């Protein structure tokens, strides 16, 4: 089908406390596969996902070495943005970067993305064109000016139509048995007494996978979307996730209600209703 | 795999 | 500098079944600045080796991150988890309910 993967790096600085903290992973569609955290004793990438362990040491060798320039070069970024920013050396502040490919079911490119984020808020960005940039404030076009005398999109671009694309072909083959399998959410409906005169119905959504789920509550076939609590999906931790939807009914009209259910994995969208 | 990043802000 | 404080979630792995080993979840994601505490409570009492995911973030740049126990619930035991953050005055406590 559809398919991405994205590469999720965090340094934040912690002045008196030594080099700031630096984490990042990949993800292939929800699963993630690999890992980085500086403040490990000898800080190397290592696998989170059976068919990314038979890469071979060099792999390991090149990743590893991409991880700890990109911490290095945020170490610098970070204090930079202490100058475009006008800022103190004595807090704390947050460096975020994703970047990554989408690709469809004939495995060609469908989307690049590369974006950065300082204490929480867009900085720049490479719009889709891979081409051009958007800047979220002055300080971010200074950047803007400097990327684009380098010609970094052009390298942005030649690796996200590439290598990047190649890369998550070559994942979704090995990890075919998982990362090509939809597991489908097993449902039910609980029925829960709030007064002598109404209940909450909650329909539930477990062992799921991909993430992305649709959970509907119906009365008499209209949807009672604002009458309906969501939470957000939630992993279970084994790779799967799970949701619920809830809605509050007058007791003795639980039956007019429906909970419906789509989900990749489904042969066709399921409804169910409470059953006492 | 990852793109190294050979840029500053 | 915004900050979002963190959303909070605590169930199981797998449906609760007296007396069968399971896994105690705590689900803190939504948030901003990324430094957090997550304590999982046993009786009121902080549970030791909890393990944690990876920091990790949303399209809106907002933080996630899992907090795990093995654990084997009776009828009798209470677990809970205690986040606190900037945005939070004290720590936040939300008890596990199986139904939720
Ligand atoms: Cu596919
Ligand atoms: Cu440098």
């Amino acid at each position: 089908g559809s398919h991405s993967m994205r590469y999720f790096h965090t340094s934040v600085s912690r002045p008196g406390r030594g080099e700031p903290r630096f984490i990042t992973v990949g993800y292939v569609d929800d699963t993630l596969f690999v890992r980085f955290d500086s403040d490990a004793a000898s800080p190397r990438e290592e696998p989170r996902a059976p068919w990314i362990e038979q890469e071979g040491p060099e792999y390991w060798d090149r990743e590893t070495q991409i991880c700890k320039a990109k911490a290095q070069t945020d170490r610098e970024d970070l204090r930079t943005l202490l100058r475009y920013y006008n800022q103190s050396e004595a807090g704390s502040h947050t460096l975020q970067n994703m970047y990554g490919c989408d690709v469809g079911p004939d495995g060609r490119l469908l989307r690049g993305y590369h974006q950065d984020a300082y204490d929480g808020k867009d900085y720049i960005a490479l719009n889709e064109d891979l081409s051009s940039w958007t800047a979220a404030d002055t300080a971010a076009q200074i950047t803007q000016r400097k990327w684009e005398a380098a010609r970094v999109a052009e390298q942005l671009r030649a690796y996200l139509e590439g290598e990047c694309v190649e890369w998550l072909r070559r994942y979704l083959e090995n990890g075919k048995e998982t990362l090509q399998r939809a597991d489908p959410p097993k449902t039910h409906v609980t029925h829960h007494p709030i007064s002598d005169h109404e209940a909450t119905l909650r329909c539930w959504a477990l062992g799921f996978y991909p993430a992305e789920i649709t959970l509907t509550w119906q009365r008499d076939g209209e949807d009672q979307t604002q009458d309906t609590e969501l939470v957000e999906t939630r992993p279970a931790g084994d790779r799967t996730f799970q949701k619920w939807a809830a809605v509050v009914v007058p007791s003795g009209e639980e039956q007019r209600y429906t909970c419906h259910v789509q989900h990749e994995g489904l042969p066709k969208p399921l409804t169910l209703r409470w059953e006492p | 795999r990852r793109k190294w990043r050979r840029w500053h802000l | 500098m915004i900050q979002r404080t963190p959303k909070i979630q605590v169930y199981s792995r797998h449906p609760a079944e007296n007396g069968k080993s399971n896994f105690l979840n705590c689900y803190v994601s939504g948030f901003h600045p990324s430094d957090i505490e997550v304590d999982l409570l046993k009786n009121g009492e902080r549970i030791e080796k909890v393990e944690h995911s990876d920091l990790s973030f949303s399209k809106d740049w907002s933080f996630y991150l899992l907090y795990y126990t093995e654990f084997t619930p009776t009828e009798k035991d209470e677990y809970a988890c205690r986040v606190n953050h900037v945005t939070l005055s004290q720590p936040k406590i939300v008890k596990w309910d199986r139904d939720m």
